[PDB]
């Protein structure tokens, strides 16, 4: 009874179709890309393992 | 002003870090295992004179920490790899296990379960070149049950007659055959009993021989 | 003088060798042999990371110094015969100290693997150190003194002032050098024998004290202690013999004293044994081979 | 009925994947080839290495090692700011709290023991020590310098009061070890990986299971949420990694390769989301595009396998903690 009770309280669950949060993943990370010094390497002077 | 400061306590670190390695590179390391109505406590015991336990032990100018690992539940093979790098592994079994059965009580022959743990740890990959002490325990009450209920209940292919020595080389013979990487590790045995008194001296023993054996394969002598 | 194309033609006339052959391309062959075991030694202990260990370092020198003595031999075999007398006498000097140089170099390069392994089973520790003060203070000693040993014919001690003491074997050389440089391979042989012997003992007499139940270890040390020595004593005990009776024997009196070139082939030959002594016993480094 | 449960959760997923997620950023430029170098290189433990993990600052991180030490380095100058002696050398994982004044680790003691570091002698005294597992200790995470999250053999997940030293909650459900587990940004929620193939969400104030996530063939070893905290990343012993989606119940991005048939030990994201670096049974370090399904790069500087790996909350280094006893800042 315990197995069943978990799937059934996660089966009337709000999805959404998967383009949606494809979507949404492909805009935070092009939102937050001008800010990630391994994906865009920052200048010698500005990090702090280099000098 | 405060980077020397730093500097130097750094450097008193790595002292102490490098003594406290040094110091425990002169200890040797035994894993025990078994199963679970072996005689496992039993060597504990009379070797001192929740989670893992460890016992520490000096004889004969040598120094010796074993890990038991007896009280986890969990799947083996997530945490095995732990202990490569032991200088060798102590396996229990109990030779009075022949006739019983498991808590499953329908074919589980507890010896059956035995071999197959030891079959699992003996060519597992992460113990290739460790060696293993076998201890076969309940020697005498083994001893006393092969007087009414024969071997053959377990291993129903043997001839041998119904006698301690017969039937007790017998198990160490299908326990010793199950080991296949028979080229680089040995399989020392030793019969235990309640009382014996010269266990220590074995697992010494044991010790030793690997240790001369691990130093000609630092040289190229073997 | 050092100048004067006059004493090598002094010097063999009074040895009585006064003068390409077929065994000289044999000879070469051999050479190319010992050379090629010997890179193939070094590039195997370069490429696997496991062998870093002090020990390693020990093998890797004894093959720097066997694959030294090939590649000498192989000059040596191309500048002798009718090019000696081409030759200035501090050429000849430059050519024959190469050879000594590299033998003995060889030589304390075994000895240096012999004082390891014998630190080693003496100390019976559970992970060996990789200590790196002696086996730097070792592994220089052994070419240090080799160049010194090798290097005073050239620099005076030699045949050149009086002619009455002159080997027969290399007509330059001073007996009492040759007889110097054969008392300190007979100091270096008995100590090789000694340390193996110690060793063999240490682990028989380790191994009986402990008590299993109805050798194995203490059989194949003996196999390989006696395949070692062995082969060493073999290969080096008629050029030792031959520079003994050259020391005795007096000028033109001894005939087989021309005729030396086999038994420095023979000790030459012990660099190509050395690769496979200390390779093929291992029973790692077959692995790491292939 | 459960049969049918399935099915239906199956169903409601399967009517959901109008095009798959390769398809929706195909055309997004590709981000080339990604190259990083060791900056810095940790000496010290003399065992191998568990577990690291950041501090806040960026700037402190904290090691631990099989030889029964727990590490604190300054990984600018590479000074060690502290050592610390564990009682129980079998150590798994460790946590730094977000504050900088608590440690903690555990293992197959089955204890977390938490250490101040913040002490008027000015020396590490041990804390507090949390007992309640059956099972070794796999992971564990400050919430706070009084809560932390420890994830255990025993099938099971805690939630304990460091102060008081109980287990305020407990989360049952997975059916084999978990392994590996990630707070999510906000710390309302949190994954966790188990060895029953499966990844489940939680909810931290509630107690229950939210979502069951399946489709790795093998242990899930390695978990870590993605920055905005509506996702994350499995890597599995099948030599695979995967990525979720929360709302999308449903498997997206799978990252393999062919020439990777080892498994993976341990994932983390950039600090954008957009590299996910995972590494492997194979001595490497592989940095996967997680919106494209392609490799970009190799750490390729340990001998024996990455064990653990982490990323600065600033973004601007990585550091990789392998068998081989050593740590190596990339950058
Ligand atoms: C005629 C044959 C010939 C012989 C030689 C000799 C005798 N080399 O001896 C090497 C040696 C090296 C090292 C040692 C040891 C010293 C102590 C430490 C261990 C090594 C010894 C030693 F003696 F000590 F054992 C000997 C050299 C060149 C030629 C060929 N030349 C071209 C030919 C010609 O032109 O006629 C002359
Ligand atoms: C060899 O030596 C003898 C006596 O010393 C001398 O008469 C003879 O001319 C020498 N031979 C040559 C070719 O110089």
């Amino acid at each position: 009874r315990k197995l069943v009770e978990q799937l059934k309280m996660e089966a009337n669950i709000d999805r959404i179709k998967v383009s949606k949060a494809a979507a949404d993943l492909m805009a935070y990370c092009e939102a937050h890309a001008k800010e990630d010094p391994l994906l865009t390497p920052v200048p010698a002077s500005e990090n702090p393992f280099r000098e | 002003a405060e980077d020397k400061a730093a500097v130097e306590r750094s450097k008193m670190i790595d002292r102490n870090l490098r003594e406290d390695g040094e110091k425990a590179a002169r200890e040797v390391k035994l894993l025990l295992l078994g199963a679970g109505e072996s005689g496992k406590s039993t060597i504990v015991k009379q070797m001192k004179i929740t989670g893992i336990v460890e016992t520490h032990f000096t004889f004969k100018d040598l120094h010796f920490k074993m890990f038991d690992v007896g009280a986890q539940r969990s799947e083996r093979k997530k945490w095995i790899h732990c202990f490569e790098g032991v200088t060798a592994i102590i396996f229990c079994v109990a030779l009075s296990d022949y006739d019983l059965v498991l808590a499953e009580d329908e074919e589980m022959n507890r010896m059956h379960e035995s071999m197959k743990l030891f079959d699992s740890i003996c060519n597992n990959k992460w113990f290739t070149d460790t060696s293993i002490i076998l201890f076969l325990n309940k020697k005498d009450l083994f001893e006393e049950k092969i007087k009414k209920s024969p071997l053959t209940i377990c291993y129903p292919e043997y001839a041998g007659s119904n006698t301690y020595e017969e039937a007790a080389a017998y198990i160490q013979c299908q326990f010793e055959d199950l080991n296949k990487r028979k080229d680089t590790k040995e399989i020392y045995t030793h019969f235990t009993c309640a009382t014996d008194t010269k266990n220590v001296q074995f697992v010494f023993d044991a010790v030793t021989d690997v240790i001369i054996k691990n130093n000609l394969k630092d040289c190229g002598l073997f | 003088d050092y100048v004067n194309y006059d004493i090598i033609v002094r010097h063999y006339n009074y040895t009585g060798k006064l003068n390409i052959k077929l065994t000289s391309v044999v000879f070469i062959l051999i050479c190319c042999f010992i050379i090629l075991e010997n890179i193939f030694v070094l590039l195997t202990i370069w490429k696997t990371k496991k062998f870093h260990r002090p020990m390693y370092y020990f093998i890797g020198n004894l093959a720097l110094s066997d694959l030294l003595a090939g590649v000498a031999y192989t000059a040596n075999l191309l500048l002798s015969g009718a090019t000696t007398y081409k030759l200035t006498p501090a050429q000849w000097f430059l050519r024959e100290g190469s050879m000594f140089v590299a033998l003995s170099a060889s030589v304390f390069s075994l000895l240096a693997i012999a004082i390891e392994r014998y630190i080693t089973m003496l100390k019976m520790k559970l992970h060996n150190g990789s200590n790196n003060f002696r086996l730097f203070l070792l592994i220089s000693a052994c070419w240090v003194i080799s160049l010194i040993l090798g290097g005073l014919p050239i620099m005076g001690w030699n045949c050149i002032s009086a002619l009455s003491s002159c080997s027969t074997v290399l007509p330059l050389y001073h007996k009492h050098y040759i007889l110097f440089c054969t008392t300190v391979f007979t100091l270096l042989l008995l100590s090789i024998v000694i340390l193996y012997c110690r060793i063999y003992s240490l682990v028989r007499t380790r191994s009986r004290r402990l008590t299993f139940r109805k050798s194995e270890k203490s059989l194949a040390l003996l196999k390989t202690v006696i395949i070692v020595l062995s082969v060493f004593i073999a290969c080096w005990a008629p050029l030792f013999i031959l520079l003994l009776l050259d020391v005795g024997c007096k000028v033109k009196t001894c005939d087989i004293l021309f005729r030396a070139e086999y038994f420095l082939v023979l000790a030459v030959l012990n660099s190509g044994t050395n690769p496979i002594i200390y390779t093929l016993t291992n029973k790692e480094m077959r692995r790491a081979f292939i | 009925e459960a049969e049918q449960l399935k099915n239906q959760i199956r169903d409601a997923r399967k009517a959901c994947a109008d095009a798959t997620l390769s398809q929706i950023t195909n055309n997004i430029d590709p981000v080339g080839r990604i190259q990083m170098r060791t900056r810095r290189t940790l000496r010290g433990h003399l065992a191998k290495i568990y577990a690291m993990h950041w501090g806040t600052d960026s700037r402190l991180l904290v090691s631990a090692s099989q030889d029964g030490k727990l590490i604190i380095w300054d990984s600018y100058t590479t000074n060690k700011v502290h050592a610390i002696p564990l009682r129980s050398s079998w150590v798994m994982t460790c946590a730094y709290a977000p504050s900088g004044n608590y440690v903690a680790c555990g293992g197959l003691d089955n204890i977390c023991s938490i250490y101040n570091l913040k002490t008027r002698e000015g020396n590490v005294r041990v804390s507090r020590e949390l007992a309640g597992h059956t099972g070794y200790l796999s992971c564990c995470r400050f919430l706070d310098d009084n809560q932390i999250v420890t994830s255990s053999g025993d099938t099971t997940c805690a939630l304990w009061d460091i102060e008081t030293g109980q287990q305020t909650t407990t989360f049952t459900g997975h059916t084999g070890d978990v392994m590996s587990l990630s707070l999510a940004p906000d710390t309302r929620l949190f994954v966790s990986g188990a060895c029953d193939a499966s990844a489940k969400l939680w909810d931290v104030r509630e107690g229950m299971c939210r979502q069951t996530f399946t489709g790795h063939e093998s242990d899930i070893n390695a978990i870590c949420f993605f920055p905005n905290g509506n996702a994350f990343a499995t890597g599995s012993d099948d030599a695979t990694c995967r990525l979720f989606d929360l709302r999308a119940d449903q498997e997206l991005m799978t990252y393999s390769h062919d020439n990777i048939i080892c498994g993976i030990t341990s994932v983390s994201f950039s600090k954008s989301g957009r590299l996910l670096l995972a590494g492997y049974d194979d001595f490497n370090c592989n940095v996967w595009d997680a919106l494209k399904a392609d490799r970009a790069g190799v750490l390729a500087g340990h001998d024996n396998r990455v064990s653990c790996l982490g990323v600065t909350d600033d973004g601007m280094a990585v550091a990789t903690g392998s068998w081989d006893s050593f740590l190596k800042i990339w950058n």
